[PDB]
């Protein structure tokens, strides 16, 4: 029972690494409540992902919905899952 | 599936299976499917699918002749403008880069660190090729030094860039020890992953491999029925369907210890059946939504062009430009109109009723 490795040829892609650990609908960070709960002081302000795999605090991304329907950071209409 | 076809047969000239072709004579024929080209309608489809070929060859060194490719791409820039040729000649110039990145990094190794490994790796510009993430695959251990050797390279070389692994493109070789004989596996980075695991235990079942290797059965599958075929590795039964008997997260899988072949070096890295359907899927859904973006792409020159103009003449328009390219759907400008307000490129005039304006 023994393979080794002799060759490896490996391909890979290379972009620009852009850190967003925000909501982009309201602009803070996902982790805490988004703009419109915090005007509601004192669980339910969970986040929503897209078949694009991108999140938004899903309170945010239902108001924005309502005027729009391609995802605030592609080119594709938005999709849950 | 005409204009499809044409691109699959350009492949098939400017592809090496081994075969040396007769140079010249190929760049008439070459000058001839250039003829049958400018006759078809959605040439926009032939180029996704062209390109998506000239992928394949750039990335496996599988291209039949350096001079016969770049031929192609005066034709098609001369036939199709700069946009059609844009990113094809960003391919060849980023496998150029890629050649010069490599070594780069051999020499910085050849001071410093050991390699357990013959390791060669291709950096690509996320936004040329045609290429897709892996599927969420688990890194075999040995493979993990020249991966993090690389990565942590690579941070020193660029500012703010990032490495996307494509796991379902890389390959490498395998040699066994295990066997009656010396054989060197030419086996695909998912093939050695489940290959490595039987240095330990010599069975597992679909559900520890898939628990092992981080790999979505869906794809195992498929691969395990690649390694069954060749009989590197076998089940309890010796006699089931080599094609038909799909396995389930239960069903065993066992090392076949008695392996014979009539050569040394092997290729069991080959096409899996379900991969020309599923990769021609995806080429048509990148298809419609390029479509989209060339639209949009036209709607803002024109409207950026004349400040106001009314739907209608607009629609007008943008047949008119893109009609070289393809036969667009009407349905679909529509769309594109709607989303480039949403993004606030046009407005709508008040007052007016489809009268659009560009934003400047
Ligand atoms: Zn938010
Ligand atoms: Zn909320
Ligand atoms: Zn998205």
């Amino acid at each position: 029972k023994r393979f080794e490795v002799k060759k490896w040829n490996a391909v890979a892609l290379w972009a620009w690494d852009i850190v967003v650990d925000n909501c982009a609908i309201c602009r803070n960070h996902i982790m805490d409540l988004c703009i419109e709960c915090q005007a509601n002081q004192a669980e339910e302000c969970t986040v929503a992902w897209g078949v694009c795999n991108h999140a938004f605090h899903f309170h945010c991304i239902s108001r924005w919905l309502k005027t729009r329907q391609v995802c605030p950071l592609d080119n594709r209409e938005w999709e849950f899952q | 599936k005409s204009p499809e076809e044409l691109a699959r047969y350009c492949d098939s000239l400017l592809k090496k299976s081994s075969k040396n072709p007769e140079e010249a004579e190929l760049e008439d024929t070459l000058n001839q499917v250039m003829e049958k080209f400018k006759k078809i309608e959605d040439k926009d489809v032939f180029q996704k699918f062209y390109a998506k070929m000239l992928a394949k060859r750039l990335v496996h060194q599988n291209s039949a002749s350096d001079d016969a490719e770049a031929s192609m791409i005066s034709k098609l820039k001369q036939a199709c403008g700069f946009e059609y040729t844009s990113k094809l000649q960003r391919m060849f110039q980023d496998i150029g880069v890629s050649k010069d990145l490599n070594e780069q990094f051999k020499k910085h190794l050849t001071n410093s660190e050991p390699l357990d490994l013959d390791f060669s790796i291709q950096v690509l510009s996320s936004g040329s090729w045609p290429f897709q993430q892996s599927c969420t695959f688990a890194l075999p251990s040995e493979l993990e030094r020249s991966y993090q050797r690389f990565t942590a390279f690579y941070a020193s070389r660029h500012s703010g860039r990032k490495l996307t692994w494509l796991y379902q493109l890389s390959k490498g070789e395998l040699v066994t020890n295990c066997f009656k004989n010396r054989y060197t596996l030419q086996a695909s980075t998912f093939q050695m992953a489940i290959l490595l695991q039987y240095n330990t235990e010599d069975a597992y079942t679909v559900q520890q491999l898939t628990d092992s290797t981080q790999i979505k059965m869906d794809i195992l599958a498929q691969v395990l029925q690649i390694l069954l075929k060749s009989k590197l590795l076998v089940l309890e039964d010796e006699n089931a369907n080599v094609d038909e008997v799909e396995l389930k997260p239960d069903t065993l899988i066992k090392l076949y210890l008695g392996y014979k072949n009539k050569k040394l070096r092997v290729n069991i890295n080959v096409p899996m059946k379900t991969e020309q359907k599923q990769e021609q899927e995806t080429t048509h859904k990148n298809i419609e939504e390029d479509r989209k973006l060339l639209i949009q792409a036209a709607i803002v020159r024109i409207m950026k062009m004349r400040k106001v103009l009314k739907h209608q003449q607009l629609l007008g328009e943008v047949l008119t430009q893109l009609s070289s390219r393809f036969k667009p759907r009407v349905p679909v400008i529509k769309k594109c109109i709607d989303i480039l307000i949403e993004k606030e490129y046009l407005e709508r005039v008040d007052g007016e009723k489809d009268t659009y304006s560009y934003l400047a």
